[PDB]
């Protein structure tokens, strides 16, 4: 599993006055790509006349 | 199935070379068969003409 979560962070303290707590509002996005292998047997031979 | 195989797997076909073995040859004398019709025998004089 890969878990994946934005770094909460702090929005602004100090002198403005009634802030309180809060957070910056952002969002993610990128590229996931994914690369799989799969090994791969030959086909059977056919006899078969049809 | 053969052909099927190759149009399935192959974007093209061209010939390229070719040999025609005879083989197994047998000259075969023919005689009256006991009781009627005809009996058949290997011949080792009996020649096949190739050209």
């Amino acid at each position: 599993q890969i878990f994946l979560k934005i770094l909460p962070q702090s929005g602004p303290i100090g002198g403005i006055k009634s802030m309180g707590i809060t957070t910056l509002v952002q969002y993610a996005v990128g590229i996931m790509t994914v690369t799989m292998t799969f090994k791969l047997g030959p086909r059977k031979a056919t006899g078969r006349w049809n | 199935l053969e052909f099927q195989h190759l149009i399935e797997n192959y974007g093209s076909i061209a010939p390229d070379a070719l040999t025609v073995t005879i083989s197994e040859i047998a000259v075969k004398d023919v005689t009256d068969k006991t009781g009627g019709g005809v009996q058949v025998t290997d011949s080792t004089t009996g020649r096949l003409c190739m050209l």
